[PDB]
């Protein structure tokens, strides 16, 4: 290196080039796949993260993990990246798609360090990742016959494995029905604002409740609150976006008078306001009313003294979901209360929830909504829950969209893996290496398991190897009896597009890390 | 190792002197700390007693403003000499940094200063001017830059006319 | 920090393992550059200016400032392989290191290390008794052609490779003129007695053998001759200056007319001293000590050379070479001072050579024994001692397959093989120590790798093409005869390697394969480091 | 007798922090020297076999691709020679679209064999000259080598062969599928009348399900939600407004003056009405689809919903004019109810969510309109932003195959019968500007030796097989990528062609480049002082 008089890019300028940058970057996509490599499966850990702020986040999900990481290296982002696809996409095996990322590019490392051109490796990739495709696609099992109660045993089934690896999975069973449950009201569209998800302090996991309609929180109730009869045995809900309050009329409104009279005639005209608007509600027939806007005091002790309930500053998606489920509208005026824009429940109720107020509307018969309403011991315990909670509804809701379905325990990835051998047998011998390559990597799937499970995983390796070549499709580990098992037969199911997503994912990343040969950093602004 | 109530007592009232002498010392040199901490840190990351007693003078209704300067410095400090023959009302003054002991940081990277005080408060803190001004601007570019933020305020003699309560007065 | 307690940082598990591995790996690659034919040699700058231009892969690694001490012990493994063989220095830190690398590997999917260490063990015996059985060829079934194409191989990848044709034939003449036998009748080569001498100037092609044996330095006056048509040499180990007496010794003066005799005779001893050594017809006198203006005013007067501060394994070695004795005093077993001609050792001619503005002295054809020694000339003080190196390893090489007539075909074809039947073999061996052997049996295929990756060309190609070429020869019976495939990497293609002349003694392989497996089982042996902070 | 003092008159007078360098050595070797080093950077990108860079600019953000534009654009350049080439290169992607890297790689080899003319005795002068004189030689060739012509723009599997190898430099394992989609994109698009609008091609980056799940959308897809409670219509009659969905106010100031009881208390059920009135007014036309530019009042949101309309807010205008040109209607810029013409009409217009995005989707039945929107899937941010990359490539080569139909055989064929003609020609012209034509038309060996290397072949061998194969006579052959050995073979068989009017201003551009580099004699740099932008 020379100094020349005027350099060409600018100065501090980093630049790494060839066979030692992709190397490099191999191994951070291994150090990164490191850091969720205990999270899998059933014998899966936590992993606990503190910000700079010095809040904690404790975590089984692999996404979440590596989102909490501050990862700076441009190779290693791509591994988040595609973590962040699987969840967005399908919203679990999120910690499969790193694992299967780094496990490809640790494969192709010696071939990469032996000279061997990336585009072959590129191909190879391709040419495999279609191939498993195909096969999970035509292997995996499906009923053409939708009875309700046996798409409900799968539903059910694909979410106790979805959960099966959480601080839930005492209770898998319980959530699980659940879930489904929760999942089978929504109409069309499954949308995730429509089924809520409430956090309160204190009491067992077992005292989750899912609620056939919707449930807030008190919302700052004004004096005279109190006064208000607090359990209605059939309701008519006014849902309102008004703000029941002495106010002025508009923010520009200016009143000009020259008489005591005028004067009076003015705070008159002001309080006969607010009483036509209270009036008005009042012989709709409703006697629950919510609103987003604040309710004043005024209006509160009016609601008291008729024996009506009132809550003000509802958040807009409880209204939404109160909408949902009683089955109203949301009116920004109140001139025209007809019958069939008022909400309607079985039973209303203000309940105490452990060391809080919630109002419950139950009994609804066409809700299309549900709230869940999560305890725990710990605010990190119940955002587990609720991220767990999370993954066995999206579980659920694909496999509402697509009910196809492979074995899991690593099941499917041994299948894979000596599919691609075999077909890896069948060729001049340059792709073959890469082939078997990425059939091995395949493998590492079952070997974290029963490496987190405590197995010896070279044993339960062989057995696996043996029972797939000489037939059984669904043979994957059994964590409980320290062997393996017919995985299908024992239930453990996850939805197929689960697996296409995280080959497709995972391949889509490997190829992307592997084609770039040199990078430059350019320096801080 | 007891006695944690030590109820000192007497020694206080009795040392009152030194302890006094130190806090109007430690004082002396707030006031200072004070003053310069306006411009470091609160600016900065987006003699001196001479100084002090300067700003703390003066009435409050007249905007004065101060330049710290280490020996294009010539061409700005010739802009303020005409910039004050334009405005007399103002008292345009500067004053070195080693003087004032600023930090290391303001004495590297923030040369230019173009600090402006009315009333004992920071009205503005232009620091390190040269980006958004340049180097050889005339002073009726610094006077527009100035004035377009509203800090700058809005015949000739023969040389002097200014000189008991008694005028004038013929009365009888 | 803990319940520990210990003023020091703490490594467990696989943490430690990953950063031994990854030491072992650095070093591995500073060098890996620097292997084959193909290779190129590096500069190195030692912070105050000076350039090292060297190939040798002990000299990079004693260079370096290494601080991890797996790094360490790999450096110090190279430096004793080239202490006791000479050669291979480089491919026994890459054989060493790949070794490492898979065993580390083997230990992540929960194999034990004692298992892959037993591995190891069974792979090197099975692998040093398979090369020792069937991948060796006799010497005496070739002649000089097998000495002359080891040096060759070995001056391969040197800055003299391309010179081989006349630097292997420069070498393998200076080895066999220092042969002689000892006791048993076993004839061994004391390498290091062929004295080795630097000097810029004229190309490579002038760097000249001496048929004896060539001094760095030169006479101690300017008036005596600088030739001698016939030598009669007289070599002493005491310095020839005015006598002074001991510390023990005073001398006090009570009568001032002994003071003038006394002074008189503390150097009429020397000159007396000097006049026996003369008297027996001695020509040239080389002594290790210094030489004062008198004495060297005597020898000029004498007419006979007079060398001065000469190194005293300079001295040995002419003594050796010409009949001389070595003469520490002049003193016989009658209590007098006496020299005889029976200590005058006998050369044909001595020069005062002028090399390249510089002076030397040249002792030619020394009797009663014969010696050599080579003056090396290139462009700059670099070259010339990178060609000095790549000397002493070609020597070294020389002198290994003299001593052991057994040569193996190079180009890595010793490593194919090997992998190859370690690979079949490793089935009949335990159930993980089947894994470990195979994995020892996948590491030695680092150097043909290597090896093609130097030359730009497709390694896994070449690699498969010499793996599927071992494989025949040892399935079929009647192919037996392509164990000699090896790497052609000017070409880019398999290619007979004993037939093509490159060899390489069998020691190289059998040492570099033992320090290797022992430095990796070492390695392998740490599960947890504890690195004490400083007292400063 | 320790010091030298600097030379009286210039070198005295200079600034403080200024450069000045001056002469043959001291300025125009060091500016080829930099342009150079901006190739030698930029190199290996170039081909199919070109690899992605991940770039990392001063604000931190990742670009990995392999377009020339793209990593010289992201890079910090500081040499004023290659800020030159620079310019020439983003003005050829500018003009074309295509060929940045070309541009850099032209003229990088073209300064250096200027380099080394001026090094064996040429001067400045005869090297332009011969350089200019050699460019229009090329450019009066170059006609004469056109392979063939597209000769059909409507058809969808020719527009797909065509495109296939402007992205087939990017994206070479997956080609086929990227060309089918541009060109489904791009027929749709393109009408009867020949101006085609690269601007109405519109691309919409989806993350979560692999870029083989990407397909193309007739129509406009936005990602955001509907303001109101209805989300799906099937008969759209979308009325696009300007004005912000809410009563209309005045300019200067507006103050509710209350002077009676009755004027407070019929205040905000008059203005109730009123917005009723008008929202009513809006929906009694048909029109069940309403597009705002500005807020949603809550009063008509909710007289909205009362009536069934679905509501969506556009923020950005060229959202807006894209939208009112997709579905056809006109920007109102009052709340007044749209006539007949200025009425949009849609085939289907729903809210939908893709992975974990909502969307609203503007979807034409029919295989027309305006407007086609390309939904791009991914695993990465990077790659979907790659694959627009290679998106805006295959769009724009189709618009300039729109310009200009004819095309020249790729792969470095046509470089090489310009090498080779070019350099028959400066066999016969005698003087001093042989040398220069030479080493211009030797300067055209860059491309297929780029492309040797990129591949893993030696270059040489495929040097001197096309030299002889074009002796032959076949002026349509370039080296194979598919091959592990250094081969040729017919590119107008293997359809692997290139626009001619990509390569002939390309060739003009870097020859303009080279010699406006090689004119400069003199450099006087002031002080870099600030300005960071
Ligand atoms: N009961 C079980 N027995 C064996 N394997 C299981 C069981 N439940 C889950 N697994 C496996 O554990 C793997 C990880 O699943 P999980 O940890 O729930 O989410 P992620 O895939 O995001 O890590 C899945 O691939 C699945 O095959
Ligand atoms: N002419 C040749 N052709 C093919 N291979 C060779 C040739 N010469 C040497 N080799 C091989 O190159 C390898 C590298 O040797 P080298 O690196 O020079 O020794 P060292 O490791 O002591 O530096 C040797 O193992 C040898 O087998
Ligand atoms: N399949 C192919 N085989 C051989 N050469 C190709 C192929 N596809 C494209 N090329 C060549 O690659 C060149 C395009 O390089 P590219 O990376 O697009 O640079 P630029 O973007 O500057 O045009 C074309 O000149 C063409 O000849
Ligand atoms: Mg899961
Ligand atoms: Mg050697
Ligand atoms: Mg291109």
């Amino acid at each position: 290196m020379m100094p020349t008089p005027v350099i060409l890019l600018k100065e501090g300028t980093d630049s790494s080039q060839g066979i030692p940058q992709l190397v490099s970057n191999i191994s951070a996509c291994q150090v990164i796949a490191e850091a969720v490599r205990t999270t899998l499966g059933p014998r899966g850990m936590d992993k606990l993260i503190v910000d700079g702020r010095g809040k904690a986040t404790i975590s089984n999900d692999g996404a979440t993990i590596l989102k909490l990481l501050d990862v700076v290296h441009p190779a290693a982002k791509t591994l988040v990246d595609i973590a962040k696809s699987q969840d967005a996409e399908v919203g679990d095996g999120t910690t499969s798609v790193t694992l299967l990322a780094a496990e490809f590019l640790k494969q192709v490392k010696p071939y990469v360090e032996e000279g061997l051109h990336p585009q072959i490796i590129i191909r190879a990739f391709r040419t495999a990742t279609q191939l498993a495709v195909n096969k999970i696609k035509e292997i995996a099992v499906t009923v053409k016959k939708a009875d309700k109660v046996e798409q409900r045993k799968l539903l059910e089934k694909c979410a106790m494995t979805a959960l099966s690896s959480k601080l839930i999975s005492q209770q898998k069973a319980f959530f699980a029905k659940m879930v489904v449950d929760a999942v089978m009201m929504l109409d069309d569209l499954l949308q995730l604002k429509m089924i809520g998800i409430k956090k309160v302090q204190g009491g067992a996991l077992e005292d989750s409740q899912l609620v056939a309609g919707v449930a807030f929180k008190k919302t700052f109730s004004y004096a005279g609150f109190e006064m208000q009869p607090k359990k209605y045995h059939n309701p008519k809900i006014a849902l309102l976006n008004v703000e029941l309050e002495l106010k002025a009329e508009k923010d520009n409104a200016e009143i000009r008078v020259h008489t005591v009279e005028d004067y009076q005639a003015i705070v008159d005209a002001e309080w006969n306001i607010l009483y036509d608007k209270l009036e008005k509600i009042h012989h709709s027939g409703a006697k629950v009313v919510l609103s987003k806007l604040p309710i004043g005091d005024v209006a509160t002790q009016y609601f008291a003294d008729r024996d009506m309930f009132c809550a003000g500053r509802v958040p807009e998606e409880d209204l939404k979901r109160t909408m949902m489920a009683c089955g109203g509208s949301i009116q920004t005026s109140v001139n025209a209360l007809s019958a069939d824009v008022l909400g309607r429940c079985q039973v209303f109720e203000e309940t105490q929830i452990g060391g809080e107020r919630y109002n419950f509307f139950t009994g609804c018969p066409k809700a299309k909504t549900c709230t869940f309403i999560l305890r725990g011991g710990a605010e990190q315990f119940m955002e587990e829950t609720e991220r767990s909670l999370h993954d066995a509804i999206m579980i659920v809701r694909r496999a509402i969209k697509n009910d196809s379905v492979v074995a899991g325990g690593g099941a499917i990835e041994m299948e894979l893996s000596k599919y691609l051998r075999d077909y890896s047998r069948t060729i001049p011998g340059k792709q073959q290496l890469l082939i078997g390559a990425y059939a091995k990597a395949l493998e590492i799937i079952p070997r974290q398991l029963c490496d987190n499970a405590g197995f010896d995983a070279t044993n339960i390796l062989n057995k696996l190897r043996a029972r797939h070549a000489q037939g059984g499709t669904w043979y994957g580990v059994d964590i409980n009896n320290e062997d393996i098992a017919d995985n299908f037969e024992a239930f453990v199911w996850e939805p197929a597009m689960v697996r296409i997503n995280a080959l497709t994912a995972a391949s889509e990343a490997a190829c992307l890390i592997v084609s770039v040969d040199e990078t430059i950093k350019n320096p801080r602004s | 190792l007891a006695g944690e109530g030590i109820s000192v007592n007497t020694g206080p009232k009795g040392v009152i002197n030194d302890w006094r002498r130190f806090k109007q010392l430690e004082t002396e040199q707030r006031e200072e700390q004070c003053r310069e901490m306006e411009r470091l840190i609160k600016k900065l990351s987006m003699s001196g007693e001479g100084f002090l007693d300067m700003i703390d003078k003066e009435q409050k209704s007249i905007v004065i403003m101060v330049h710290i300067y280490e020996d294009g410095t010539e061409a700005m400090n010739g802009c303020m000499i005409c910039l004050a023959a334009e405005y007399p009302a103002v008292k345009f003054c500067k004053v070195k940094s080693s003087v004032i002991g600023a930090s290391s940081q303001f004495t590297r990277n923030a040369l230019p200063a173009l600090l402006i005080y009315k009333g004992g408060e920071l009205i503005g803190n232009f620091v390190r001017v040269t980006d958004q001004l340049g180097d050889d601007f005339f002073a009726v570019d610094l006077e527009a830059f100035l004035q377009e933020f509203g800090l700058l305020p809005e015949v000739l003699t023969s040389v002097r006319n200014s000189a008991s309560e008694d005028s004038d007065l013929e009365i009888d | 920090e803990g319940p520990l307690s210990v003023f020091g940082d703490r490594s467990t598990g696989e943490t430690i393992r990953s950063q031994n591995v990854m030491a072992a790996a650095s070093i591995a690659n500073i060098v890996k550059s620097s292997l084959g034919p193909v290779g190129l040699d590096k500069m190195l700058v030692d912070d105050i200016g000076d350039v090292t231009i060297t190939n040798d892969g002990a000299t990079i690694l004693k260079l370096l400032e290494v601080e991890h001490p797996a790094a360490k012990v790999l450096c110090e493994l190279a430096d004793l392989q080239d202490k006791e063989v000479g050669d291979g220095t480089t491919s026994v830190v890459i054989i060493a290191a790949e070794l490492l690398k898979n065993a580390d590997e083997l230990v992540k999917q929960k194999i034990h290390p004692t298992s892959v260490i037993s591995g190891y063990r069974l792979a090197c015996k099975e692998a040093v008794r398979y090369i020792n059985e069937n991948l060796i060829v006799n010497t005496d079934e070739l002649g000089r052609d097998c000495l002359i194409n080891a040096a060759k191989t070995s001056m391969s990848s040197k800055i003299i490779g391309i010179n081989g044709d006349f630097f292997a034939n420069m070498v393998v003449d200076a080895v066999l003129a220092i042969k002689y036998t000892d006791i048993r009748g076993q004839p061994r080569y004391p390498v290091n007695s062929v004295n080795i001498l630097k000097a810029h100037g004229r190309s490579q092609m002038e760097s000249m053998l001496i048929s004896g044996y060539a001094l760095n330095c030169v006479v101690g006056s300017q008036g005596m001759p600088k030739r001698i048509v016939n030598a009669k040499i007289a070599c002493l180990d005491f310095s020839l200056q005015k006598t002074k007496m001991k510390l023990g010794v005073q001398v006090v003066i009570t009568d001032p007319e002994k003071l003038d005799q006394i002074r008189q005779r503390e150097s009429d001893i020397t000159k007396e001293r000097i006049q026996k050594i003369l008297a027996t017809g001695a020509n040239v006198i080389l002594t290790t000590g210094g030489i004062d203006d008198m004495c060297l005013k005597y020898f000029v007067e004498a007419g006979a050379m007079a060398v001065r501060r000469v190194l005293k394994r300079d001295l040995k070695r002419i003594a050796k070479a010409s009949g001389a004795t070595i003469l520490s005093t002049l003193a016989n077993l009658e209590g007098e001072e006496t020299f005889e001609a029976a200590m005058l050792g006998q050369a044909e001619e001595v020069v005062q050579e002028r090399i390249c503005d510089d002076e030397l002295i040249l002792i030619k054809n020394t009797k009663a024994r014969t010696s050599a020694s080579i003056i090396l000339r290139g462009a700059n003080d670099f070259m010339c001692d990178e060609m000095e190196r790549s000397l002493h390893d070609a020597l070294c090489v020389v002198k290994r397959v003299l001593e052991s007539k057994s040569v193996v075909p190079g180009g890595g074809a010793v490593e194919a093989a090997l992998s190859i039947y370690l690979e079949n073999y490793a089935t009949s061996m335990g159930s993980r120590e089947q894994l470990a052997i195979a994995e020892f049996a996948r590491s030695l295929l680092v150097i043909p790798n290597t090896l093609a990756v130097n030359a730009a060309q497709d390694s896994t190609d070449l690699v498969a093409k010499l793996r599927a070429f071992h494989n025949e020869a040892q399935v079929n019976p009647e192919r037996k005869n392509l164990k000699w495939i090896g790497l052609d990497l000017s070409n880019g293609k398999p290619r007979d390697n004993k037939q093509a002349g490159v060899f390489e003694p069998t020691i190289v392989k059998v040492k570099s394969l033992k320090f290797a497996t022992e430095a990796a089982i070492t390695i392998l042996r740490i599960d947890d480091l504890i690195k004490l902070h400083p007292e400063s | 007798a320790l010091h030298v003092p600097k030379a009286p008159g210039f070198a005295q007078m200079l600034k403080e922090g200024a450069k000045h360098f001056s002469g043959l050595e001291e300025a125009v070797y060091r500016n080829i020297q930099a342009c150079k080093e901006l190739a030698q950077t930029t190199r290996t990108a170039y081909g199919p076999n070109g690899m992605n860079k991940m770039v990392i600019n001063h604000l931190e953000k990742l670009f990995v691709t392999n377009d020339a534009a793209t990593i010289l654009r992201e890079l910090e350049v500081q040499h004023p020679a290659a800020k030159m080439i620079v310019m020439a290169s983003h003005m050829q992607e500018q003009e074309v679209g295509d060929g940045t890297n070309f541009v850099l790689v032209f003229a990088g080899a073209l300064l250096e064999l200027a380099e080394e003319l001026l090094r064996i005795g040429l001067s400045v002068s005869e090297v332009i000259e011969g350089y200019e004189i050699a460019c229009r030689k090329a450019h009066e060739i170059l006609p004469n080598l056109v392979c063939c012509s597209a000769k059909n723009l409507r058809d969808i599997d020719e527009v797909s062969s065509l495109l296939r190898t402007s992205i087939m430099s990017k994206q070479y394992g997956n080609e086929v599928f990227l060309a089918k989609l541009i060109a489904q994109a791009c027929v749709s698009i393109f009408p009867d009348s020949g101006h085609f609008n690269v601007d109405n091609i519109r691309v919409c980056k989806i993350l979560g399900s692999g870029i083989s799940s990407s397909s193309v959308l007739h129509g406009m897809v936005f990602k955001k939600e509907t303001e109101g409670d209805v989300t799906s219509v099937k008969d759209a009659k979308i009325a696009v407004y300007s004005c912000p969905f809410d009563g209309m106010i005045t300019e200067t100031k507006g103050t509710v003056l209350i002077k009676t009881a009755e004027e407070l208390m019929n205040f905000s059920k008059g203005e109730e009405n009123l917005m009723d009135a008008q929202v009513k007014a809006i929906a009694d036309t048909g029109a069940n689809v309403v597009v705002t530019g500005g807020k949603v009042a809550d009063m008509a949101l909710h007289y909205a919903n009362k009536y069934n309309i679905m509501l969506v807010r556009l923020n950005s205008k060229w959202d807006l004019r894209r939208l009112c040109k997709t579905v056809g209607a006109t920007a109102l810029p009052r709340l007044t109810p749209p006539v007949l013409e200025e009425m949009g009409h849609c085939d289907s217009v729903y809210l939908s969510e893709v992975g974990d995005t909502q969307v609203v989707v503007f979807k034409h039945e029919k295989e027309d309109g305006a407007i086609s929107t390309i939904v791009l899937r991914g695993s990465t941010d990077n790659l979907m932003d790659d694959i627009e990359r290679a998106v805006d490539d295959g769009v724009n080569t189709f618009k300039v195959l729109t310009r200009d139909k004819r095309l020249v055989p790729g792969g470095g064929a046509t470089e090489i019968e310009l090498a080779k003609q070019i350099t028959s020609y400066g066999e016969t012209c005698p003087g001093l500007e042989q040398y220069a034509i030479k080493k211009f038309a030797e300067a055209f060996e860059a491309i297929p030796r780029a492309l040797a290397e990129n591949s893993g072949v030696k270059a040489n061998e495929v040097i001197s097989k096309l030299y002889a194969v074009h002796q032959e006579g076949n002026k349509n052959v370039g080296l194979d990528i598919e091959a592990e050995v250094p081969a040729v073979k017919d590119m107008l068989e293997a359809g692997i062609l290139d626009t001619y009017l990509g390569k002939y201003w390309a060739i003009k551009l870097a020859t303009n480049a080279a010699v406006t580099v090689l004119r400069v004699d003199q450099i006087i740099m002031a002080k870099p002082a600030g300005g960071p932008k």
